[PDB]
DNA sequence: ATCGGATGTATATATCTGACACGTGCCTGGAGACTAGGGAGTAATCCCCTTGGCGGTTAAAACGCGGGGGACAGCGCGTACGTGCGTTTAAGCGGTGCTAGAGCTGTCTACGACCAATTGAGCGGCCTCGGCACCGGGATTCTCGA
DNA sequence: TCGAGAATCCCGGTGCCGAGGCCGCTCAATTGGTCGTAGACAGCTCTAGCACCGCTTAAACGCACGTACGCGCTGTCCCCCGCGTTTTAACCGCCAAGGGGATTACTCCCTAGTCTCCAGGCACGTGTCAGATATATACATCCGAT
């Protein structure tokens, strides 16, 4: 897959894979309800 | 009660011509009806679409020839076209 | 008012009703006279061949009647009808017996 | 109604016998669930086309001839119902 | 009887079945299943006994075909056991992914 | 020799493209492929609808039968969008 | 007086009606059939051409080459469901490499 | 004549590259040529049937697409 | 250069981006001429028509290759083999 | 490798029953006669183009070598499955009542085909100008062995 | 963890033919009536899918277990490929032609349509036997013994 056209995934299919919850390390955090493997553009 | 159409007597006579000893059950009747119909719509639709291809308003016998050669497999197509040509010639000679 | 066209050409399948179906099936606007005759001929040929194979299968299995298993075995064992009937199923059917060579002990 | 039951209505010996008619011997124990899945996804399309056909005809019962009509629409033909 | 070796009675079962002609899935569970699945698309429908019957056979047909294909690819896997990945392989290679 | 006049769906799709993206050019090859696509889908839907109409002992082709055809043929929510758009078009056409 | 503007569509309606009348699909048709067909063809053409334009502006080229159409049709999933057994002249194929065939080292 | 050898090694290699392979055996070319020949003869049978039914000894492009459509495939952008 | 298997990936990606034909015009044209002469003699071909057939071929052919590809993956290996081609041809339902 | 024993396999003997094959009625299609009118073929044509062919070359193919990476054969293993049996259970006939629905028929009214002419949407010819191909070179990123 | 070499991307810098837009000249799409009619509404008939229950048992359930093989690991060895070379006809661009594909015009004849009567094929009884059903048996096979 070429680079420039991957912009869509940024704004449309990027709002479900991550939830916002209380982090255990420090303060608040971005917890996960989905799965994303290696070499996958995310945010 | 009402009038309904089927192919029962004709397939029965064709069966009696070649094997005048074996009976069949209603299921055989239904399946043979379905088979003969299915092939009829297939070949007829192909002929109609061939006739529409060449901006011609009619469907003649040679259109059926082309359709049967195009659709059926080889040896059976040769047998069918031979038998059909024989039938049409003997029909036209004695009208 | 006699000597039907099927009798005139010495056939058995009814040419009159075939011509009627071509007229009212909305397949074209002008239908040639020989087209229903030729279609009746090819239909007779196909039905005769398939029924002869069915009768041969019945002779093999020494059954005086025909059930769909006989005719299915007739169709499948023939290569040409198998190629023509690529995508087909039969009610109350079955499958011709076969086993892979490696599967056998 | 929608019920999770009756999905396992095809219990194991039925699939066993179907596999036998297929001509297989050694089937792993984790085949049953995906067989159920593929059967359901297949049956979805045919039942949907059948109900659309019967709905368009303004009657709320389904015959067999419309079923074979839908089956022929997909491509798999049945012989023996008209 | 005695504890037979695996697959031994399987061969005679194949021989008994492959020549047979009958219905393998029962009737009542299948009609109940189709009546259940019909609800989602439209509720309160009536079925015909001839209709539903037809349906199962067609399904069985399709399903039977699948096993055939899988069996062959299973032999291509240098093993006799059937595994899930082969079902997905057959489904994808048939053309309906 | 003798020039002939041919019909293609060339002007209308071009107008659609300008209506959508009035900044991008189109090629002749793309023009022909779009013409083939529209002819293909037109014939597919029309033939399926006609054979359905024959199936129901109806000698006519209403508008309802076509929406039944596009319900069968078109998959997914695209079917809902297309059928809603068609209803919009016919309703906006009738009272005129 | 025209007829396409009665519904505000763009595809012709008289042409569709004439071509369907001479196409012998049936013997008698209603009035809403041609407008409905024009509308659905409009919707499908717009659906395809919007992605065509998006792909055109992807590579920063004004003219739309058929490669752009091939990519736009293939990358979508509903189109691939509907355009199952269809190819495209000069279309090419979308890039794809199998996952397990990817060498690596430290 | 003998022209099946016309489709040479680099061309089929490049089309294998189209396929998505890198490791191919040296004994695969013959059956690929056979499959290709089967496909071409199967298509051109219907092609010549169409072109001779219309009583034109030439062969056009639109009938080729027609035969391709009848077979099960479909071609776009040509006629 | 060296490290076989590295150049293959570069070649395959370069060609995946490209969208040209892959068969020389004259040899393929002559082959089509020969296979036509097998059916009927003295057939005049349209230069557009031949091209047509050409493209369709690769389409069909490339699809076949891809299928064989995944079949090799099902066999715990990378190299494809003739046997896999018969596998694909038989399993596709087109024998 | 060879032989004996339990056990499912295909075969012959009463019989009986419900589906298969046959005889009747008559009404709706199809064959017999006739017409006209609109498709069609058949003579003629002439320019578009497809076949054929020739000079130049270089991008592409063809052939030989060196090796390393991947196909292929085997071996243990431990583990998931087929076989077998005692038990519960919902399938399978069986037979009963009926309303809900399909299906056939008289009807008559909104709706599509015929047609005449218009006249503007729409199709073809000619510059033409810029989107894009060709090219030359520097900036930019990847990879594997020291 | 770090170089040398090796590739690709991009910044100009330039030249050229394809999408485009205007002008001119048609031909079929409306509009309006006009005319016949196909299907929609309401009624009545019939018939069967469904609710219901009884009783019987083929089959599903689930445990027990002994081993067949799917798989991980090893070693092996052999041949596909990449790199280099020499070698050559596909490709380019140029010529010329004849033939035949598409178009024009035309007379003629096949057929849609109408009217016409009669005959044959489906609804409907009704007799009757082909094969399923249960019993006893010779036989080929898995398993076990040597």
């Amino acid at each position: 897959l070429p680079m420039p056209m991957r912009f869509r995934h940024l704004k449309k299919t990027s709002k479900e894979a991550v939830g916002v919850y209380r982090s255990p390390i420090h303060g608040r955090g971005l917890f996960c309800k989905r799965n994303i493997d290696a070499g996958e553009m995310v945010i | 009660k009402t009038r309904k159409e089927s192919y029962a007597i004709y397939v029965y006579k064709v069966l009696k011509q070649v094997h005048p000893d074996t009976g069949i059950s209603s299921k055989a009747m239904s399946i043979m009806n379905s088979f003969v119909n299915d092939v009829f719509e297939r070949i007829a639709g192909e002929a109609s679409r061939l006739a529409h291809y060449n901006k011609r308003s009619t469907i003649t016998s040679r259109e059926i020839q082309t359709a049967v050669r195009l659709l059926l497999p080889g040896e059976l197509a040769k047998h069918a076209v031979s038998e059909g040509t024989k039938a049409v010639t003997c029909y036209t000679s004695a009208k | 008012k006699a000597k039907t066209r099927s009798s005139r050409a010495g056939l058995q399948f009814p040419v009159g009703r075939v011509h009627r179906l071509l007229r009212k099936g909305n397949y074209a606007e002008r239908v040639g006279a020989g087209a229903p005759v030729y279609l009746a001929a090819v239909l007779e040929y196909l039905t005769a061949e398939i029924l002869e194979l069915a009768g041969n299968a019945a002779r093999d299995n020494k059954k005086t009647r025909i059930i769909p298993r006989h005719l299915q075995l007739a169709v499948r064992n023939d290569e040409e009808l198998n190629k023509l009937l690529g995508r087909v199923t039969i009610a109350q059917g079955g499958v011709l017996p076969n086993i892979q060579s490696v599967l056998l002990p | 109604k929608v019920l999770r039951d009756n999905i396992q209505g095809i219990t194991k010996p039925a699939i066993r016998r179907l596999a036998r008619r297929g001509g297989v011997k050694r089937i792993s124990g984790l085949i049953y669930e995906e067989t159920r899945g593929v059967l359901k996804v297949f049956l979805e399309n045919v039942i949907r086309d059948a109900v659309t056909y019967t709905e368009h005809a303004k009657r709320k019962t389904v015959t067999a001839m419309d079923v074979v009509y839908a089956l022929k629409r997909q491509g798999r033909t049945l012989y023996g119902f008209g | 009887p005695h504890r037979y070796r695996p697959g031994t009675v399987a061969l005679r079962e194949i021989r008994r079945y492959q020549k047979s002609t009958e219905l393998l899935i029962r009737k009542l569970p299948f009609q109940r299943l189709v009546r259940e699945i019909a609800q989602d698309f439209k509720t309160d429908l009536r079925f015909q006994s001839s209709a539903v019957l037809a349906l199962q056979e067609a399904s069985e047909a399709y399903l039977v075909a699948l096993f055939e294909d899988t069996n062959l690819c299973a032999i291509h896997a240098k093993r006799v056991t059937i595994l899930p990945k082969d079902i997905q392989l057959a489904r994808r290679i048939r053309g309906e992914r």
